[PDB]
RNA sequence: UGACGGCUCUAAUCUAUUAGU
DNA sequence: ACTAATAGATTAGAGCCGT
């Protein structure tokens, strides 16, 4: 008989330091941790796209009721949740003609096609960014379906990458999402039906817009102080690999500071997805210096986690550049071995937060499960748990589980209950997808506002 | 004294608005009694307050809250109470329904000016908060303590996790028994053409130049010419109990490599016996499924849970892929699959078509549906009552529990 | 690319071992 | 040293549907 220890759900801080377990409830009830004065929109689309965007903004002004209000919380309205104003009439609209898109699409070179499609939008924003006095906080790109389907060296990745040197928060919204009712797959019904999940769509879009405009919808507090939770992701370039780092740590006031710590890092090694000693030393020195400048003193622990296992050489380099009094914990999080738990009698999956301890150096954690708070399980099918292995260093296998579960609750790109994989890894993955989309960038923007 | 703000509404529909507003007002230091917030004769308790406890009577007005006679009763008493209080600024309507024309209300309220919530709730709450200070309604400090209690009693006490014990059926099938000892035979020279072990009927792997196998040196004689004449007393034999304990560490072979060879032998034996068993196989990208076919299953079903099926034009077949993992405890990790066949006789040769079906078919099946199918499909493998054996040698073999490992958890949900 | 999740198909590396160059 | 084979492992990706 195998015993499953249980890890409870951590609490995330909201306005006035009040705690809750669901962003979709904590925000609607309490309000964001930091409030902004308002959001100046910026739209780069057609007249059709501008009309759609204004319609959607005014629609989310009013409360949004989704079909199953009980399982997924309703949307009070943008100003009702966040406390700032987001009007559809303050749009600094920059028109894009379908004809110039058409002449771009007719070019033989696909790489030049996607480069020119990116260049159109970015140069119009670049131009507006420097030639418009009206300040714009977030630029919302209402792209048509032709861009999405004809152009497939990715539109989104390069577009986010080529704006990094100018530091312009952007939000791509395909017109299929905003006008889903009038986008039908010739059957007479929408291509993807948002009807029962309209409120959750409003939640996600509004949260993304609020975050990119300088607001912090919620922050984390159920993590150990003095520890720099650091995540690495390796991305393929074809025979090079690129490593990206995202770090989250409590400050002097115990407030989470989540920032990327990524410079271009390329390793040529026979072993896949590893790092030469120089790159590893540079990465750890950057992270430690960032913690030092944010808090003064050095961390009491460097909780390095990744989807891969570290070899000896890079760990020795890590230790060599590490000062004294600081411990290093290298944790590998893998999601490949199928351990599907079926409940004996019933029809709803295992509760999220259950944890199976293999031994002192490994565990299974169900970061995806059935959450009673929303009554809606995060997985349609049986949820595969994440295998958390303490690869190197000394740690408490339950403390690592609770730390990972806490790190699974800071996804600002979506206002879901919690993320299946820890957020630092997923955001480092997004950075790697973007930082590698364009050529190596000097001092790349270190804030997720410019990536997600 | 009367320091409570009564909130009246439709019971099954206006809950969302009133819950937000009541919690919003409570968070600001007010004392708000709402039936959704504090209901537990019902007319008598609310009347007491309306005539004694209520200081304001906020009407969540909508196209249904004005057709709810129960609600109209609550206004009828409010109005009177208003006359007892001479408080003309008592009933303060709250119109959230943009569908409501604002000018289709009962005479009692049609003469009173609403607070507009039709266009956005935030300005309406700003309007309400504006009115409440204007009418000097007293309010306590917005302490998030007693207010926190109401918040949890409403939503954060619901977060509660049933602390009863549940039983979870996984997909790990432990290996009941491993052979007494591991044997390293030497057929390097006896090998007629150093051929692979496809001819061998017993799982064998040539570690270095020694064909190690759980089959005895004499077992290979039919498919192995020259090897037929092999002398004994020249076979490296390692205790499998020592290997699994990770105790055998010799320069000839390490524990890691020996366990690797054990895993490989188990995988081969499963593939072998699979052929012994009546079931068609499927070539997946990186595994071998077993697409059950018509004839091998009565009514395309077994152990009371189908393992086969038929789609709109194709046929779904519940298949499984086995990979034995000694870590943590020797188990035969089994994975569920669905193979769609053109007519239950031949699998579609299009991976994209097969995948798109697996997906659509996956919507129908549930937790219990997958568990029953997996357990029934495994129970077909059973040779004896409570297990099934996978030969690892003519004399030695590996037995695997036909029931998966049970996992028991501390907590459950509703 | 509002999102999340499951799955499917490729691909390489690592390690061991033998063969050959 | 360097290629080929058989694995098992460990990681990438590309993809395609569901909600
Ligand atoms: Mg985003």
């Amino acid at each position: 008989m195998k015993e499953l220890i249980y890890i409870h759900e951590p609490n995330i801080l909201f306005a006035n330091g009040q705690k809750c377990a669901d962003p979709r409830d904590g925000l609607a009830l309490f309000g964001p941790f930091t409030k902004i004065y308002g959001i100046k929109s910026g739209v780069v689309g057609t007249q059709y796209g501008l009309s759609i965007f204004k319609n959607y903004i005014n629609h989310i002004q009013k409360p949004i009721y989704n079909a199953n209000n009980i399982t997924r919380p309703m949307f009070p309205g943008f100003e009702a949740v966040f406390g700032c104003k987001w009007d559809a009439d303050n749009v600094v609209f920059k028109e894009v003609t379908k004809e110039e898109i058409e002449k771009i699409l007719y070019t033989e070179s696909n790489h030049k096609r996607t480069y020119d499609l990116v260049s159109l939008f970015i140069n119009k924003i670049i131009t507006a960014n420097k030639n418009e006095d009206e300040k714009v906080d977030v630029w919302f790109l209402v792209i048509p379906d032709e861009i999405y389907q004809y152009c497939r060296a990715q539109f989104h990745d390069q577009l986010k990458a080529r704006l990094l040197e100018h530091t312009i928060p952007t939000q791509i919204l395909r017109e299929s999402t905003l006008a889903w009712r009038d986008f039908k797959n010739k059957f007479g019904a929408p291509k993807r039906d948002f009807s029962k999940i309209e409120g959750h769509l409003a939640w996600t879009i509004s949260t993304a817009a609020f975050y990119k405009a300088g607001g912090k919808p919620w922050k984390l507090s159920d993590i150990r102080s003095g520890v720099c939770y650091l995540g690495l992701v390796y991305k393929q370039i074809e025979p090079k690999n690129a490593c990206c780092a995202a770090q989250m740590f409590l400050d002097n006031g115990d407030g989470t500071v989540f920032k990327g710590e990524v410079g271009p890092w390329y390793n040529q090694e026979k072993h896949e997805f590893h790092l030469n000693p120089k790159e590893a030393k540079a990465l750890l020195t950057q992270a430690l210096n960032s913690y030092k400048e944010q808090n003064g003193v050095f961390p009491k622990e460097i909780f390095i986690h990744a989807k891969t296992k570290f070899n000896g050489q890079e760990w020795n380099a890590f230790q060599e550049v590490t000062p004294e009094g600081t411990n290093l914990v290298g944790v590998t999080i893998t999601k490949t071995k199928p351990l599907k738990l079926f409940k004996s009698e019933g029809n709803y999956p295992i509760m999220r937060g259950n944890a199976f301890i293999v031994n002192e150096r490994s565990a299974f954690l169900w970061t995806v499960g059935y959450v009673p708070k929303t009554e809606s399980t995060l997985s349609m099918e049986v949820p595969n748990p994440i295998f958390i292995e303490i690869n190197k260093g000394e740690a408490d296998i339950e403390q690592v589980l609770k730390d990972v579960l806490a790190l699974t609750k800071l996804n600002y790109n979506a206002c879901i209950y919690a993320d299946g994989v820890p957020v630092t890894l997923r955001f480092a993955d997004k950075i790697g997808e973007i930082l590698t989309a364009s050529t190596e960038l000097k001092a790349p923007p270190l804030a997720f506002k410019y990536y997600i | 004294a009367r320091n409570k703000i009564f909130i009246s509404h439709a019971a099954p529909d206006d809950n969302d608005f009133t819950k937000w507003l009541a919690l919003k007002l409570i968070a600001l230091g007010y004392e708000v009694w709402c039936d959704v917030l504090f209901l537990d004769d019902f007319w008598k308790v609310i009347d007491k307050e309306i005539r004694e406890g209520a200081i304001k009577f906020l009407l969540a007005t909508s196209e249904i809250a004005i057709k709810r006679d129960g609600v109209l009763k609550e206004i009828a008493v409010a109005e009177k109470v208003k006359k007892q209080l001479k408080d003309d600024n008592f009933i303060i309507p709250l119109i959230i329904d943009e569908n409501l024309s604002y000018d289709d209300l009962p005479p009692e309220i049609i003469r009173l000016n609403a607070v507009d919530f039709k266009k956005s709730w935030a300005v309406g709450l700003q309007d309400l908060l504006k009115a409440l200070d204007d009418q000097k309604v007293e309010k306590n400090s917005p302490d998030p303590d007693k207010s926190n209690a109401l918040y949890q009693q409403i939503f954060l006490h619901n977060k509660g996790i049933i602390e009863r014990e549940e039983i979870y059926d996984s997909n790990w099938f432990s290996i009941l028994s491993f052979p007494k000892e591991l044997r390293f035979h030497d057929y390097e020279k006896l090998m007629p053409k150093g051929f692979d072990v496809r001819e061998l009927t017993y799982p064998a792997v040539r570690y270095k130049n020694y064909l190690c196998t759980f089959a005895w040196e004499y077992d290979f004689m039919h498919q192995l010419p020259k090897t037929e004449t092999y002398n004994s007393s020249q076979t490296i034999r390692i205790p499998t109990e020592e290997i699994l304990s990770g105790k055998y560490d010799s320069p000839f072979i390490g524990n890691f490599e020996c366990q690797r060879l054990i895993v490989q032998l188990l995988n081969k034996a499963f593939e072998l016996r699979m052929k012994e068993k009546g079931v068609r196989e499927y070539p997946m990208s990186n595994k071998m499924g077993y697409w059950f076919e018509k004839g091998k299953l009565e009514k395309d079903k077994f152990n009371k849970v189908l393992l086969v099926g038929k789609q709109k034009d194709k046929h779904w077949h519940f298949g499984i892929s086995a990979a034995g993992k000694l870590y943590p405890f020797p188990v035969l990790m089994i994975s569920s699959h669905i193979f769609f066949t053109k007519d239950g006789k031949e699998l579609i040769e299009s991976k994209k078509i097969q995948h798109a079906a697996r997906r659509r078919q996956g919507k129908n099946w549930w937790n219990d549906d997958w568990r029953n199918k997996l357990l029934a499909f495994v129970k077909y493998l059973s040779d004896d009552e409570n297990s099934f054996y996978l030969e690892v040698g003519s004399e030695e073999k590996i037995y695997i529990s036909n029931e998966p490992v049970q996992f028991v958890g501390k907590v459950s949900y509703n």
